[PDB]
């Protein structure tokens, strides 16, 4: 009751007289729904538990274990002069082979 | 956390491909997971999957999932290290034995070739620890362990 | 207590630059530079000369564009950037300093054909360069020289006598 | 505490749309804004007011969980428009236009806002680099621009705005994040596969990074469709009120003029012509004037527009093609007579066009477009002659076959990497050689330097392996002093190198295997190249 006529205030309308209508849900068995004034709060078990559960649900749909994640990127190489000096021609084919296993090993 | 695990139970048993062209391996398994695989799994295991199922098939998944765990802990080594090197070739009960053998003679013969190289068996010394410093820590191995290592490779030198 | 600038639409600007250039100097990673320069340009105080000079000033001393590291990073080409964006967009014109904060990086990274061409911009420009700059451009040149690096190995390994679609690496 | 106001009952139901009765007559509703509908005590279908009546009944279009509307459900009442989330934490997403996030393998803003006035937006300055050599040179596209995409199916619309996105990374990844242009590819009504190889080759290339997907598929509902666009806009705002730079790709309008038709028909508006309701020009309107060159004022952001229309024969007479042509700035035609006849990307010249010129494009690029529009007008006038005089052709008949044969490609070529093939074409230096060897030719100026293999390195600087040069070619420009001697004392050698030990050993192959492997390495570099 507190709650329906302070929505009743706060609804834009209260200067009308206010005339209420109490039914029963077979499917609700907790909470309350409450209508004034074409507002309606609803706060029942079957809104709150879903509600709940819905936040779970989402949660754990919200990350993909089966998947891989993101390694830490990798700026550029900048071989040494000295490297480069022991093997000039090489360091090309191996750096293929290391970008070969990188995407396949 | 349940699902998790259950994704878990389903790629070591088998049930499920991981979602790319990647590999089951030890390394590339904790790595997605929190750091606590092996305690956390049997726990999940003995609380909410032994006592769904009858003692039938809950003594074969049990049996199942202790191969598994020590399959991935014996694919925890490189290839490389498992063949050439000889961990494998006696067996698993002596993977461990001839890991550590392969250890000490990598390491003497590393040192040996620091000395040979360099002379001056302190600074050989210093450098050695320094290299087997920077691995451990570059492999997230134990600095302690590193050193106590290192210790033991020189006094058996 | 300077000459009044004026937007393209003739509106009045602000020239109260002070506060921002303040927090670009205080910046630690370069990228928070240019959002200050953002949110500078968004309060109708566009940056000045001085304020693109500190800005080139936090680039060459600051470690890393993020926090976080990037792949394809250039030193380089940010700089020459906030240039264009200079010249072309603002109008405004580099000078010495702009040049010297340039030059310093490709001292910094050795690459003495970039240097070269920018001790040859800053005398087609009028500007001269620091023989300190200078000199140590023509070192990096002489160990290159004198090291094969000249040029990169890739470069200087024979082709395929034979054409083929996998030999020439395509 | 929090009461939600209720409006009326589902009267009807037609597929995509709704008709609401509301329940008492003091209770008004705006138009355009966002209603609920309470399917079941758990779920909620969101909608949108499109219509209203003299019987009170409200026409709505709805956005979710259609399957579950009933008649007699209750309906709910926001008050306000629609808005999504937005900000860089979307970066690197495939997402639902209702801000739902789409699986692979705080702030808000509204979806239909005004567009800036005409003291709020700077004109175009800067370039946007697509990779592809027509539409640098000839067909200059600028930030803060709109350029409509026409052509037949499969013939490039998709491929030339992955180009542009793969294109700019580099560039992004190289310059600072003010002047970074990300990019947003809106797909509306497509098929959800093409968005998956869409979403893999962005992945493939890291492209994802500065890239965000907004997917209304072709089952998705005709009202997700219709907002897709505008939920790409709305991306775009935040990018505008921050001064950044971005890129909008939609594709195919057409079907979110089909969309539109189907609301509007089952919401039972009159038609028009080719049964559209009629506003459909005020509606891309609406979606594409949001698109400009915002003021230094306001940050001197920007956001680019690259929508596609898919053409019917190769005709520029339907209805919604030539209201976009109305709208849109510029033009990128792709003749499907010149994909099928041969040539990559198909662009026809006489029908491309663009609206900005020299201001988009760069110092190096204005002398270099200024030569090759003559050159393209004059070559437009003599290449329907079937050549007779095969030494006497023209140097405009040389350097124009040799220009189309740097136009054919495959996937974006560098800023660097075009110029410095285009001014030998310009200058003659590339007349020697024949037509097919055209992009061997570029392949080894970009990739195997030959004075630099063979030893003639007399270039203080000048060499194409640094890649650094482009920005100092950007800046200073080709008709320099410092730049000019050492790029003819690098192309002539190139060339003379080319014409004595390259183009001999070409034809002196006689050989089926061998002329067979030396035609798939040239077609293997048009491609590549
Ligand atoms: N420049 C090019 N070189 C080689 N192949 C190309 C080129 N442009 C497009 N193609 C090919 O054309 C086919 C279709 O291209 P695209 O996906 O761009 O079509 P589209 O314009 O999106 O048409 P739709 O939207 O109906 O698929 C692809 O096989 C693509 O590889
Ligand atoms: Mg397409």
């Amino acid at each position: 009751r507190k709650q329906v006529e302070e929505l009743h205030k706060e609804s834009p309308l209260k200067d009308y007289k206010l005339v209420l209508e109490t039914k029963v849900d077979p499917s609700i068995g907790g909470g309350y729904i409450l209508e004034v004034c074409n507002q309606v709060v609803n706060r029942s078990a079957a809104a709150a538990a879903a509600e709940t559960a819905a936040l779970a649900k989402a949660s754990a749909a919200q990350v993909d274990w089966t998947s891989l994640p993101a390694a830490p990127p990798r700026p550029s190489p900048s071989a040494p002069d000295t490297l480069i000096r022991l093997l000039g021609s090489v360091v090309d084919d191996l750096a293929d082979a290391d970008k070969v296993e990188q995407k396949y090993g | 956390d349940a699902v998790k695990f259950q994704t878990l139970y389903n790629v070591l048993t088998g049930k499920q491909h991981l979602k790319d062209q990647v590999p089951v391996k030890d390394c590339n398994l904790t790595a997605i997971f929190g750091a606590s695989w092996k305690a956390d799994l049997n726990k999940w295991f003995d609380s909410e999957y032994a006592p769904k199922l009858p003692a039938a098939e809950r003594d074969s998944a049990k049996k199942s999932l202790d191969l598994y765990l020590k399959r991935v802990d014996l694919t925890r080594y490189t290839r490389e290290e498992l063949t050439t090197y000889g961990i494998l070739a006696c067996g698993p009960g002596k993977v461990d034995a001839l890991t550590e053998k392969h250890l000490l003679e990598t390491g003497k013969a590393r040192l040996e070739e620091l000395t040979a190289g360099l002379g001056n068996k302190d600074e050989g010394v210093n450098a050695f620890r320094k290299e087997v410093e920077q691995e451990g820590k570059y492999a997230n191995w134990p600095a302690e362990k590193s050193k106590a290592l290192a210790d033991k490779v020189i006094a058996a030198s | 207590a300077g000459g009044k600038r004026y937007d393209l639409f003739g509106y009045e600007v602000s020239v109260a630059t002070g506060p921002f250039i303040e927090e670009i100097k205080k910046a630690q990673f370069y990228d928070d530079a240019g959002e200050v320069i953002v949110k500078m340009n968004l309060a109708n105080t566009p940056p000045d000369l001085q304020t693109y000079n500190a800005v080139l000033e936090r680039i060459l001393n600051c470690k890393s564009k993020r926090s976080q590291p990037v792949k394809g990073e250039n030193k380089f080409a940010a700089m020459m950037d906030i240039l264009e964006e200079m010249d072309a967009r603002s109008g405004i014109k580099p000078n010495a300093e702009s040049w010297g904060y340039v030059l310093k990086e490709l001292v910094q990274a050795g690459d003495f054909r970039l240097g070269w061409v920018c001790i040859a911009g800053m005398k087609s420009l009028g500007i001269t360069p620091d023989q300190a700059l200078v000199d140590a451009n023509e070192a990096n040149a002489a160990k290159a020289k004198a090291a094969g690096t000249d040029f990169p190995a890739y470069l200087k390994k024979a082709a395929p006598e034979s054409f083929d679609t996998k030999a020439w690496g395509i | 505490l929090e009461a939600k106001q209720k409006i009326g009952f589902v009267h009807g139901i037609d597929g995509t749309i709704a008709t609401i009765a509301p329940a008492a007559s003091k209770v008004t509703v705006p138009y355009n804004t966002v209603l609920e509908i309470a399917v079941s005590a758990t779920n909620i279908a969101n909608a949108l007011v499109f219509n209203l009546e003299k019987d009170g009944s409200i026409g709505v279009i709805l956005l979710d969980n259609i399957s579950e509307v009933r008649s007699g459900q209750d309906v709910y009442a926001t008050g306000s428009l629609l808005k999504i989330p937005v900000g860089f934490h979307m970066l690197g997403k495939i997402i639902n236009p209702l801000g739902k996030e789409i699986p692979t393998g705080t702030k808000l803003g509204l979806v239909e806002e005004m567009a800036p006035n005409i003291v709020s937006r700077q004109p175009v300055n800067y370039n946007l680099l697509t990779g592809y050599k027509v539409i640098d040179t000839l067909i200059p596209v600028g930030r803060g621009q709109r350029e409509l995409i026409l052509g037949d199916r499969q013939t490039g619309k998709t491929s030339i705005a992955l180009s542009t996105i793969l294109n700019q990374t580099k560039v992004n990844n190289e310059i600072l994040s003010k002047n970074n242009v990300l990019s947003v590819y809106v797909s509306i009504g497509q098929r959800c596969s093409n968005v998956a190889r869409i979403h893999r080759l962005l992945t493939e290339y890291d492209a994802m990074k500065y890239c965000t997907i907004v997917a209304a598929t072709a089952a998705d509902p005709a009202g997700l469709q219709y907002l897709a666009p505008y939920a790409g806009t709305t991306l775009g705002e935040e990018f505008r009120n921050s001064g950044r730079h971005i890129l909008l790709v939609y594709d195919d309008l057409s079907k979110q003029a089909v969309s539109y038709r189907q609301i509007s028909l089952l919401l039972r508006r009159p038609p028009g012509r080719e049964a559209y309701p009629g506003d459909v020009f005020y509606l891309h309107s609406r979606l594409l004037e949001r698109s400009a060159m915002m003021s230094p004022q306001k940050g001197s952001g920007s956001l680019t527009s690259l929508p596609i229309v898919e053409t019917l024969s190769n005709d520029v007479t339907a209805y919604i093609v030539t209201n976009v042509i109305s709208i849109t700035d510029g033009q990128i035609y792709l003749d499907a007579k010149l994909f099928t006849g041969g040539q990559r990307p198909a662009v026809n010249i006489g029908l491309s066009v663009s609206r900005v010129g020299s201001s988009a494009q760069n110092k190096a690029m204005k002398k270099v477009g200024g030569a090759l529009k003559m050159l393209m007008g004059e070559y437009r006038k003599m290449a329907g002659e079937q050549t007779s005089g095969s030494q006497n052709v023209s140097p405009v008949m040389i350097r124009g076959a040799r220009c189309l044969q740097l136009f054919n490609q495959k996937g974006p070529s560098y800023f660097m990497d075009a110029i410095v093939a285009l001014y030998a074409v310009t200058n003659g230096y590339m007349d020697d050689v024949k037509l097919q060897y055209s992009k061997f030719y570029e392949f080894l100026l970009l990739n195997k330097d030959l004075p630099v293999l063979y030893g003639q390195v007399n270039n203080k600087y000048f060499y194409m392996y640094n890649k650094n040069l482009n920005y100092f070619i950007r800046y200073f420009g080709l008709n320099h002093e410092i730049l000019e001697p050492e790029l003819k004392k690098y192309i002539e050698i190139h060339t003379n190198l080319f014409l004595d030990n390259y183009q001999s050993r070409m034809n002196e192959l006689k050989s089926d295997e061998d002329l067979v492997q030396l035609k798939n390495l040239l077609y293997a570099c048009k491609r590549t190249v």
